[PDB]
């Protein structure tokens, strides 16, 4: 956590109904957008932090 | 000396642009844009923006 | 493995989405239609509806 991980994410289309859709997660909170409307939405750039 | 006419006009078109310049404002929603809200969130969080 | 649910761990992964200016690179699995000009559309350019 201190060394955490940060990939950028840019130039790619991604599905996220399967993201959505998976029962594999405890915690999903999306904060200033939904879930359900990200396959619709188009964003510059997006940072996964892991 | 027409002025006081042109002020009129002046006037009414002040209050105008302030109207629609008040379409740019928050107000405390994440966007000023209804399209954005209700784009990017759910019946139940976009109705309280 | 025989620690309680509060002290096991977890992965956690945050996606922070960026909607500035300029041009969009990040996508859904959205097809684009064919542009229509000269008419009354419900359009969407880039999420922007
Ligand atoms: C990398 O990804 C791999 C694949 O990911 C999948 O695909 C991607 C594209 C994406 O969609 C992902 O969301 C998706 O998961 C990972 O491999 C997968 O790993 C999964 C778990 O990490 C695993 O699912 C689990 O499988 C177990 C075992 O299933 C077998 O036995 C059952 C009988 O019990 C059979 O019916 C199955 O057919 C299998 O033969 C299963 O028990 C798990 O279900 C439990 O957990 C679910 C939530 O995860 C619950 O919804 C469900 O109700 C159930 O609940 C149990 O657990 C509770 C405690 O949490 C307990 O109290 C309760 O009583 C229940 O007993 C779960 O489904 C996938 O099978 C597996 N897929 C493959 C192809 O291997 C891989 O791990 C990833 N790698 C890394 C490093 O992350």
């Amino acid at each position: 956590v201190y060394a955490w991980n940060r990939k950028r994410i840019s130039n790619c289309v991604a599905d996220y109904s399967v993201l959505y859709n998976s029962a594999s997660f405890s915690t999903f909170k999306c904060y200033g957008v939904s879930p359900t409307k990200l396959n619709d939405l188009c964003f510059t750039n997006v940072y996964a932090d892991s | 000396a027409l002025g006081k006419l042109q002020d009129v006009v002046n006037q009414n078109a002040q209050a105008l642009n302030t109207l629609v310049k008040q379409l740019s404002s928050n107000f405390g929603a994440i966007s000023s844009v209804l399209n954005d809200i209700l784009s990017r969130l759910d019946p139940p969080e976009a109705e309280v923006q | 493995p025989t620690y309680g649910v509060g002290y096991q761990p977890y992965r956690v992964v945050v996606l922070s989405f960026e909607l500035l200016h300029a041009p969009a690179t990040v996508c859904g699995p959205k097809k684009s239609t064919n542009l229509v000009k000269n008419k009354c559309v419900n359009f969407n350019f880039n999420g922007l509806t």
